[PDB]
């Protein structure tokens, strides 16, 4: 119901916009296609409906591939939780007892 | 003769094309030789470990 | 079950043909999982992690040279 | 008009290679000096120019 | 006007799509080398 | 490629030094015409 009607707006924006009322809508179809291919900007297609917002997650964004990643091999009773900090490791290691205290206080 | 927001999104694309290209350049500066040295070292340190083990 | 439920659906804006093919292109099926790459900013995020992981491999090879300097002496 | 065609698509190739040369100058300046030794492309340009 | 920027940003996309795919293949190799 | 015989020699000295039931005397590094004799002096035992 959402996705079905988003897809109809996207298909309309990429082939048959009706925003401008003459030959300029055929140039607007190319503008909507270009924006969708770059994965940015806005598919304007009718004066009565919001534009098709384009991100790099949109199907027509050409800047996509698949790559590879290792899965984790540690188990839930290993207790291993990762925290990433806005800190350099020499600050983390020198604060490490104060960080253990602070995490213990965050554990009540 | 267009809605003004379509000019603003032409200006937004004239920012975004540069943000992709500047990162395509940041990638086009990267070098594998540090990762090739890791394979250079893995041969040398295996041979030096075998000289140790055999001795 | 977690792996198979994840692989059952193409990620946001990946084409199904590319998502199914990337499960055949995967060289180790129980250590490794297919994960998308989207825009040059994800490629740069990988390359910066490859730079820092290269250094973290080097910092262990540096110590393996010290571990072998124990042995030969 | 055909003698214009072949001059135009020649000049299009000429101009596209000079954009590709000036991208080496644009990249060498954005490369930090601690990595500028890894970027062979200025010496590739001078070897090709010779 | 606009269509000249469109036809240029086609030629700067049929530029960058190649660099993206080559840099993606390069990253897929270097991820496997570090594994 | 540039990975010479020293890799394989280091594995050859091991195949000797893990069969050498240790003497009180070292062994002699035979010249190539003693090596050619030792091979045939041994093959002439084996083929009996």
């Amino acid at each position: 119901p959402t996705q079905s009607n988003q897809l109809i707006n996207t298909a309309s924006a990429l082939s048959a916009p009706t925003l401008l009322g003459d030959e300029r809508d055929a140039i607007l179809a190319k503008w909507n296609q270009l924006q969708a291919f770059w994965g940015t900007g806005k598919g304007y297609f009718n004066n009565n409906i919001p534009p098709v917002e384009f991100t790099q997650e949109n199907p027509f964004c050409r800047f996509k591939a698949v790559g590879y990643s290792c899965m984790p091999s540690n188990k839930d009773e290993d207790g291993l939780v990762v925290l990433v900090f806005n800190k350099k490791e020499t600050e983390i290691r020198s604060q490490q007892q104060q960080l253990v205290e602070s995490l213990h206080k965050v554990l009540g | 003769n267009l809605p003004p927001v379509i000019c603003q999104d032409v200006e937004n694309l004239q920012k975004f094309v540069k943000e992709q290209k500047q990162v395509q350049e940041e990638i086009s500066r990267m070098s594998s030789k540090a990762m090739l040295k890791v394979q250079e070292d893995i041969k040398a340190l295996k041979q030096l470990l075998s000289l140790a083990a055999n001795g | 079950a977690q792996i198979k439920q994840l692989l059952q659906n193409p990620p946001a804006g990946v084409d199904p043909i590319i998502w199914e093919q990337a499960k055949v292109d995967n060289p180790d099926s129980e250590k490794l999982i297919p994960v998308p790459m989207v825009g040059f900013k994800e490629l740069l995020r990988r390359l910066k992690v490859q730079d820092q992981m290269t250094k973290q491999h080097q910092t262990r090879l540096d110590i393996i040279s010290e571990d072998i300097s124990e042995l030969q002496k | 008009i055909q003698r214009n065609t072949l001059n135009i698509d020649k000049l299009k190739i000429e101009t596209a290679q000079e954009l590709k040369n000036a991208e080496i100058a644009l990249r060498t300046q954005k490369t930090p000096p601690g990595l500028q030794h890894e970027y062979a492309a200025p010496a590739d340009y001078f070897r090709i120019l010779v | 006007q606009l269509e000249s920027l469109i036809n240029k940003w086609s030629l700067e996309l049929e530029d960058q799509e190649r660099h993206f795919l080559q840099q993606a293949t390069q990253v897929n190799a270097w991820d496997r080398t570090l594994i | 490629d540039t990975e010479g015989f020293g890799e394989l020699l280091q594995q050859a000295e091991q195949l000797a030094a893990e069969t050498e039931g240790i003497s009180e005397l070292p062994h002699v590094e035979r010249n190539l015409q003693e090596i050619q004799q030792a091979g045939e002096r041994l093959r002439s035992r084996t083929l009996t």
